């Protein structure tokens, strides 16, 4: 079963997540996720560096992004 | 035809690589390698076809991948070959690699932007055009996301492991492929991207230069854990759905295989590699 929908506010910006396999945005941009084997998630912009869960996986975009727009895949 | 360890570079050595770098970008080949690594991050997965990453043909698509570049490289200036960065060794900022007449340095604490070097974007040689941060600017954040790169002792345990791959041939693998690019065990790989940061640690990592020294480096491990390991070679060798056989044609370019490049002497050789 995927990982349950989050949406909320981190560092002033609006990181969602819904089953879809997995779809995050980032202020309502598509940032590209990915699942390991393992159960962790990496992004597109932090894509050598697994984290728990989508969240962390949106989490760690906008750490990356610092304030920067996200540009769509 | 012979990769040297950038701590060895002559002056000369490092003025004509760049060059030939920035003539690589300035006429826009070189972003369509950022752009063809991206596209394989993205699509490679562990439960779907994979050929770029998290799969045995990670070491030998890197080593054709480095090929093309290092020939792009050599058409600007037959003399150029890709250095290599042993980050076990050369382990800090003040490692010449990142001084300003090679590679620059750090990126500023604001917004990661590298500010010296060839590739500072101040420069105006090196517009970042192929991303998803929507930053133009190379940035950096050394030791900023992971407080070490990997160790020796590391590196020598993960050259010690003797099967190549082993099934499920993906991030969850044990075996030498799987702990070389870092998804498990100790982490050499996937590591240095991480300690580098900035667009290395994306998929449009080969966005900063040295992701080619990086990954040079990593090919010459492949090559020292083949003399350590005569009797190993490369798996799976047949009939495995998504992942490369070792007779099977890779992506993108449909007509090499991994059996074609196992030996590396057939188109570089090292400065130096142990015998086994
Ligand atoms: O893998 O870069
Ligand atoms: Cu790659
Ligand atoms: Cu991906
Ligand atoms: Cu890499
Ligand atoms: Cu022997």
């Amino acid at each position: 079963a995927a990982p349950e929908s989050f949406d909320e506010v981190y560092k002033g910006r609006r990181i969602q997540g819904r089953p879809a396999g997995y779809e995050v945005f980032v202020d309502g941009v598509q940032l590209h996720v990915m699942r390991n084997a393992d159960g962790s998630w990496i992004s597109v912009v932090s894509h050598y560096d697994p984290v728990p869960t989508p969240r962390a996986a949106a989490r760690a975009a906008v750490d990356e992004l610092q304030g920067a727009p996200l540009l769509p895949f | 035809t012979v990769r040297k360890n950038q701590a060895t570079l002559t002056a000369d050595e490092k003025r004509r690589f760049v060059a030939a770098v920035l003539e690589l970008k300035r006429s826009g080949r070189y972003d369509e390698f950022v752009r063809t690594h991206n596209e394989f991050i993205m699509s490679d997965t562990d439960s779907g076809e994979r050929t770029g990453h998290r799969s045995p043909s990670f070491l030998p698509w890197h080593r054709r991948f480095l090929l093309d570049f290092e020939q792009a490289l050599q058409s600007v200036d037959s003399s150029v070959t890709l250095p290599y960065w042993d980050w076990s060794a050369d382990r800090t900022v003040r490692a010449s690699l990142w001084a300003p007449d090679f590679l620059g340095g750090t990126g500023r604490s604001t917004d990661g932007r590298v500010m010296d070097g060839p590739f500072a974007a101040s420069t105006g040689n090196w517009p970042i055009n192929v991303r998803v941060d929507s930053r133009t600017y190379l940035r950096r954040s050394l030791g900023g996301s992971v407080a070490e790169l990997p160790t020796r002792a590391e590196v020598e345990s993960v050259l010690a492991i003797s099967a190549y791959d082993l099934p499920p041939y993906n991030s969850a693998s044990e075996g030498f492929r799987n702990h070389l690019e870092g998804w498990r065990g100790v982490n050499l790989h996937n590591r240095v991207h991480v300690w580098v940061g900035g667009q290395m640690a994306t998929g449009v990592s080969p966005n900063d230069p040295v992701f080619w020294l990086h990954h040079a480096y990593v090919d010459k491990l492949w090559a020292e854990w083949q003399r350590r390991h005569p009797d190993s070679a490369y798996v799976p060798t047949g009939g495995t759905p998504d992942v490369v056989d070792l007779n099977e044609t890779m992506k993108p370019w449909n007509t090499v295989r991994p059996a074609d490049l196992l030996d590396h002497t057939a188109y570089y050789t090292f400065d130096a590699l142990e015998h086994h």
